């Protein structure tokens, strides 16, 4: 009633467990996430020898013409430029081996609950999120991917931040879709994806609702 | 400085740091010397565009299109009346043509005010309008169509008296 | 009959005012000239730069006739006796000099 | 409904002066001509301060604790304002032209570089109730010889660096004892000085020149003082430093030259982190986030503002406002986008919900004269003096077509059929309405019959007719479909010059040159009624005039009219200083806003205080969400809104309807009664509370039993809440239940639920299909990645 | 075209270097110049014959940014193409 006494009321976080909710934030974050890479590609900025070696047509050697008989250089020069920035940035500050995100994921796997991982994942910045999801690992045991899949499935069970959990899943399929498809039918990943699919086939009611509302709305307003 | 005498002229024939500009000042009453210089510089700009576009290869779609653009835009401005020539552009675009396009001169030939100075006084006193909106500064070159749609502002003493003489005043319009 | 207009881009122009033609136009490699005063026994322009150097210029040739190191920092002001014999320079490092030109 | 606050300003993201970041680094404050725009970066939003100044803002600053904002215009006139409420606290008058302002990082006091004196004031408390005269001086110093060109505080709040055109940099202290400590100067330096900074430990002092020289002074020994430890140089050809900023905690020096180059250096070792060219015009202002990660750059010549993130090389925002003057306006059919056309040909597409510039279009050449949409989300047409009418998409963002006449004739006004199939354009050199087909492209014909230029056009979007109005003192209603080609001419008393049409499609409203807004019924071709406007217009005087601001008809008429979407209200604007909001059915004015108090703009003084930019409203429109309206004027795209709703506007109350009674209704579980009483009170927070209170298994019963008087208000509220609320299927269950329970009523009175259905479908289209499309994409990706055979 | 009956300023070494290394750069130079000066002219005339203030249009290496971009900055050209034309 304190909200009454101050005649101002705050929206609830989530009304109920069965109710899908969105991230409390901008609606631009979904588009920015799903289309981050192309944003980079469109936001990159715009930009002798003494002994010459000429040819039989360029100089007057039509005889050698009638009996006629640099990309690797640019590749080498590109290598060289890479060396240049590589040793131009030379900070020796002492930084931890294991990044915060991957560590937090690790003990989340240990404890079999990913609450903190989801919290920090949502708190990330979009450029970051893309960076880490791209820079996961794909070794044989597939532990990191399995753990991340479990985290996303746990979140969809949580019924919060529905949009960001789906878009994280799509980003993972974008980056490491190749490996997951390749080593498909491996039992662990199969089970993980099967849980994910179970939750998602549970959620499709939202598609139903949106289609109904749109169809009826157009019918009423134009007929 | 002193209308200096014969011998000292011969020694100093060029020491005066103190008249077509003034001739136009008197004949069509343009506002200031800087105004006249402005018109001259405009004419020179046109001339140099002609020279450089001519230097451009005459057999170029770009050059010919840009030529037609320029000439049409000048015609729309109404400095000149023809369209079929370029030597017209190099010769008859004159400070005289621009200054006769000037608004009070338009008022005079279209017969708003009997004299150029009366026209300018009326522009100051705010009695004319071009299309919807009125005009306060005489140095206002009027486009072809607009100068065709010049007339007085409403409910001005000038229009009231004109209509009174005609005995065609009509107070419903609060003329 | 000569008008001297030293300013900020670092530049000194003699403008003959009777006939009306820029007689001379000398760049100063120094910088924004801080002070300026004319030697009248001599009619040579003393500019005072930010280095702490006075420089004596004449409209004929494009190099300083002479340069003096007066003070450190910049030179606020310079004034010249009417006989063009003595000069006084004041520089923003709280310094004052009396010079035998 | 008749109250509007100035809620936003679009275009001109930066005009002149200092740019700053907020404490949290989440907000960028920019000075626009009179006011201050706040761009909230993480939540992707914008905002503009209601108060104006008298002239252009010359400097800003934000208190570090994120509470106070001082803003000074070009004559010492300073306004001190609060944020957490956005109100003006005081306004003092520092008599000389200020040059820079800074709040000491303690916040206790702020310094002020004006001319060649340094001024240091204490700063008023905010928690303190509004005092009368709270500004108090703390010190004045006059050690310089020319203008103080830049200023800096120390990290501890005890020392001030001032750089002046005397070629010098001065350390002043704030106390007398520390004056004794370091009251020191810094000489020996080339063309100008443009910044001075303490290092992190403060034993090193950097001075950045104008020629391009950096001096590292360092308190070392040859009884010893401030040697010039090192000299670094930029090397630009002729470009010169224009503005510099130094983040000490990460040792960044960002420098913006006059050629449009800007560089980032790491300072002590002095390495070039990077270098970019923003444009061919000088970079005019710089600032740095506190965490060192975001750089803000302002260039004034084009009014372009950039926020860059150098760690990751990513542009958080890169907008550039219009150059000349927003000539015309158009809203998207649902209300999300706004397209504005300059006097240059720049046609920019803005998004509203985040006040940003989604795109620009440059394919026009001369000034654009009118812009308009279809009754569809697809297309958009523009008309310019170019002699062309250009048809753009807005899903691929590209021209369909360039309609044009035959003689390259300039087009003043535009209109488009509802079916998006016929395009009509009215010139001024021909006074024939040229009519093109969309899909074919080649112009059908020239509707002729006016004499004198065709001032404006529009289409009745129900009978699908067009009214065309001309300086022939006349209106002309054409039916141009189906075998007939029939005309109907009506006469007004004087030159019509603006026109608009009832959304239902029955009436026209035409503003003439006497300043009377006549209103006609179409089918009867008769005059339903007119509204005088001559006296309720605040024109402006001209400093070059010889007469008064009353007895001149300089802008005594309205060149822009538009209806509201209930068809009950009219917004009007012209070359005058006023935007007047009338209402049709009773012929009166509801409101009058003054567009700008800025004596720089010409017609802004009513009595002068004993060629140039004038103020004028080129075109107005309502919003298809009918909670806000926009006016495109010489200073940009002003947007007034109602989204405050700080107002007790009840409806059909009775003595027993109180918020406490509503809460008691909730507790005793009559959800229908609670909702009805909530609307009867008509208060947003109570509506919100009850709405989120009632349960799902009972929503359908409520939707069944809501009274028909409250169907429209509930639909509208649901739409305007479901845009920015995160309870999707809550809103969707609600909407589905509403449509199910009452559909036939809405179909029978579609014109009454227009804006309601518009908002609902906007919610579903813009922020529901997107979630479901991503869902579908993931579902199919999973199906394919599992179903198919593996690799190898 | 026309030959050059004046002495060649660059010897064989140089002309072969040139053969070792938009139609005519001089042509684009003249094109840009005439465009700029014509913009100046139309400025002058619009100031003279308009009714409302008009500003001077503009002023007239290293990597550059593009502040205008006639796409929403997140749309791929693969998505701006239409199926008929591909």
């Amino acid at each position: 009633l304190n909200d009454i006494d101050f005649n101002t009321y705050t929206s609830l976080e989530q009304i109920d467990k069965e109710l899908l909710t969105l991230s409390i934030g901008p609606r631009s974050k979904m588009n920015t996430l799903l289309h981050l890479d192309v944003i980079r590609k469109r936001s990159k900025p715009k930009e002798l020898p003494f002994f010459l070696q000429l040819s039989g047509e360029k100089v007057g050697d039509e005889a050698s013409v009638r009996e006629g008989i640099h990309r690797r250089d640019q590749e080498a020069q590109k290598k060289l430029d890479a060396e240049e920035q590589m040793n131009k940035f030379k900070v020796t500050g002492r930084l931890g081996f294991e990044s915060h995100f991957t560590k937090q994921l690790r003990e989340g796997s240990q404890s079999k609950d990913y609450s903190s991982l989801l919290a920090t994942l949502i708190n990330f910045s979009p450029a970051a999120v893309d960076l880490e999801i791209r820079s996961l690992n794909s070794f044989e045991p597939f532990d990191e991917i399995v753990w991340f899949i479990d985290a996303l499935t746990q979140g969809l069970k949580s019924n919060k931040n529905f949009e960001l959990y789906e878009t994280f899943m799509s980003l993972l399929f974008k980056a490491h879709g190749d490996v997951i498809h390749a080593n498909n039918k491996n039992q662990d990943i199969a089970s993980a994806l099967q849980n994910w699919e179970d939750v998602h086939k549970k959620e499709d009611r939202l598609d139903d609702l949106v289609k109904f509302c749109m169809g009826v709305a157009a019918f009423v307003t134009t007929a | 400085v002193r209308k200096l005498k014969h011998h000292e002229q011969k020694l100093l024939k060029k020491v005066d740091f103190l008249h077509r500009d003034t001739q136009v000042m008197r004949t069509y009453h343009i506002q200031n010397r800087e105004d006249y210089h402005k018109y001259n510089r405009i004419c020179g700009d046109i001339r140099r565009l002609a020279n450089k576009l001519s230097l451009l290869p005459p057999t170029d779609p770009f050059r010919r299109k840009h030529e037609q653009l320029l000439l049409d835009k000048l015609y729309a401005m109404g400095v000149l009346t023809t369209k079929s020539k370029i030597s017209d552009l190099e010769n008859k675009v004159t400070v005289s043509a621009i200054c006769r396009r000037r608004l009070p001169v338009i008022m005079h030939r279209l017969k708003m005010a009997e004299t150029i100075q009366d026209a300018v006084k009326f522009i100051e006193q705010g009695h004319v309008r071009v299309g919807p909106n009125l005009i306060n500064d005489p140095a206002y070159l009027v486009t072809r169509n607009m100068e065709d749609y010049v007339t007085w502002v409403d409910n001005s003493k000038i229009k009231k008296t004109l209509l009174r003489y005609r005995n065609q005043i009509d107070d419903f319009d609060f003329s | 009959y000569l008008l001297v207009t030293a300013g900020e881009t670092g530049w000194l122009k003699y403008h003959d005012v009777s006939t009306g033609q820029l007689v001379s136009e000398l760049r100063t490699k120094a910088g924004p000239t801080m002070a300026m005063a004319q030697n009248p026994w001599n009619a040579v322009m003393h500019l005072g730069h930010s280095n702490g150097t006075v420089s004596l210029w004449s409209p004929s040739m494009p190099e300083p006739l002479v340069k003096l190191l007066s003070a450190r920092g910049p030179v606020n002001s310079i004034a010249i006796d009417r006989s063009g014999y003595y000069m006084a320079t004041t520089g923003a490092d709280r310094s004052m000099k009396i010079w035998d030109i | 409904k008749s109250d509007f606050k100035f809620s936003n300003l679009l275009g001109t993201v930066y005009r002149q002066g200092n740019i700053t970041f907020s404490d949290d680094g989440k907000q960028l404050l920019s000075p626009v001509g009179n006011r201050v725009s706040v761009f909230d970066l993480i939540n992707n939003k914008s905002f503009t301060f209601e108060y104006e100044h008298r002239k252009n803002i010359a400097a800003i600053d934000l208190n570090k604790q994120g509470t106070l904002l001082i803003s000074i215009d070009e004559d010492g006139r300073a306004i001190l304002v609060n944020f957490k409420a956005r109100n003006v606290l005081h306004h003092f008058n520092f008599k000389e032209k200020c040059s820079a302002v800074k709040f000491s990082p303690d916040g206790r006091l702020f310094a002020l570089a004006s001319g060649r004196f340094l001024q240091i004031w204490k700063t008023p408390d905010v928690n303190k109730d509004r005092q009368f005269a709270p500004f108090v001086r703390h010190r004045v110093h006059a050690g310089h010889f020319q203008d103080i060109t830049s200023l800096t505080w120390s990290q501890d709040s005890r020392f001030i660096l001032t750089t002046s055109k005397d070629l010098s940099a001065k350390i002043w202290s704030v106390d007398s004892e520390e004056k004794n400590l370091a009251a020191t100067t810094f000489n020996g330096h080339r063309d100008y000085v443009m910044g001075a900074f303490f290092s992190h430990d403060q034993e090193k002092i950097y001075t950045v020149s104008k020629d391009g020289a950096v001096f590292v002074w360092e308190f070392t020994k040859r009884k010893y003082s401030w040697r010039i430890t090192k000299k670094h140089f930029f090397y630009a050809n002729q470009a010169k430093v224009k503005c510099v900023t130094f983040h000490p905690a990460t040792r960044l020096l960002a420098v913006g030259f006059t050629s449009g180059e800007f560089r980032l250096y790491d300072l002590p070792d002095f390495t070039l982190i990077q270098q970019l060219s923003m444009g061919q015009n000088p970079v005019n202002t710089v600032s740095v986030n506190q965490t060192g990660e975001w750089l803000a750059f302002g260039s004034s010549k084009l009014g372009q503002l950039l926020v860059y993130e150098w760690q990751s090389e990513s542009y958080i925002l890169k907008q550039q406002g219009h150059f000349d003057s927003t000539n015309s306006l158009a809203y998207s059919p649902d209300g999300s986008r706004v397209v504005t056309a300059s006097e240059d040909g720049k046609i920019k597409v803005w998004d509203i919900t985040s006040g940003f510039c989604l795109a620009t279009f440059e394919e026009h050449t001369s000034s654009v004269t009118a812009v308009q949409f279809a009754k569809r989300g697809q297309v958009m047409f523009s008309s310019s003096l170019d002699g062309t009418v250009r048809a753009w998409d807005l899903i691929r963002y590209r021209n369909f077509r360039t309609f044009t006449g035959t003689e390259r004739i300039q087009f003043n006004c535009l209109a488009v059929d509802p079916s998006g199939e016929v395009v009509c354009a009215g010139s001024l050199d021909n006074f024939d309405i040229h009519v093109w087909s969309v899909q074919t492209g080649q112009l059908l014909d020239a509707l002729s019959g006016h004499e004198g230029p065709v001032s404006c056009l529009s289409f009745s979007q129900e009978n699908s007719v067009l009214a065309s109005a001309s300086w022939d003192k006349t209106i002309r209603i054409w039916s141009i479909f189906g075998r007939s080609q029939q005309v109907e001419p009506i006469e007004v008393y004087s030159d019509v010059l603006a026109l608009s049409m009832r959304p239902d499609g029955k009436e026209v409203a035409v503003s003439t040159l006497k300043g009377q807004i006549s209103i006609f019924n179409i089918e009867d071709a008769k005059q339903v009624g007119n509204i005088d406007c001559r006296k309720d217009i605040i024109s402006g005087r001209f400093n070059q005039d010889r007469f008064t601001a009353k007895n001149s008809e300089r802008s005594k008429f309205f060149t822009t009219i538009h209806y509201s979407f209930d068809g009950m209200a009219i917004v009007a604007g012209g070359n005058n200083n006023s935007i007047c909001l009338y209402d049709v059915p009773n012929e009166v004015l509801l409101k009058r806003f003054i567009v700008s108090r800025n004596m720089a703009l010409n017609g802004t003084l009513e009595f002068l205080n004993s060629m140039r930019p004038e103020v004028r409203v080129t075109s107005v429109q309502f919003s298809p969400t009918a909670n806000a309206f926009a006016a495109a004027s010489t200073e940009g795209l002003l947007i007034y809104s109602t989204n405050d709703t700080i107002l007790f506007d009840p409806f059909d109350l009775d003595v027993d309807v109180t918020p406490h009674s509503t809460v008691e209704a909730l507790r005793e579980k009559q959800f229908l009664n609670a909702l009805v009483m909530a609307f009867r009170l008509n208060e947003e927070y109570l509506i919100n509370k009850v709405y989120e209170a009632i349960p799902i298994k009972e929503i359908p019963l409520v939707a069944s039993n809501i009274p028909a008087i409250y169907l429209p208000r509930i639909l509208k509220f649901i739409g305007d809440f479901a845009i920015e609320s995160q309870h999707i299927e809550f809103n969707l269950i609600w909407i589905k239940a509403l449509l199910s329970a009452s559909g036939g009523y809405i179909n029978e009175h579609k014109y009454l639920f227009s804006t309601a259905m518009r908002s609902i479908q906007r919610f579903i289209v813009r922020v529901a299909k997107e979630v479901v499309n991503t869902t579908t994409d993931n579902k199919y990706t999973y199906r394919f990645l599992v179903s198919t055979d593996g690799s190898m | 075209f026309e030959l050059s009956d004046v002495k060649s300023s660059k010897s064989l070494a140089e002309i072969y270097e040139d053969d070792y290394t938009a139609l005519s750069e001089e042509l684009q130079k003249a094109h840009s110049e005439i465009s700029e000066l014509y913009a100046n002219l139309v400025y002058k005339l619009d100031v003279l014959s308009s009714v409302h203030f008009v500003p001077k249009p503009a002023s007239t290496e290293t990597p550059t940014i593009s502040m205008e971009d006639a796409q929403p900055l997140y749309m791929s050209n693969a998505s701006s193409l239409a199926p008929q034309e591909i």
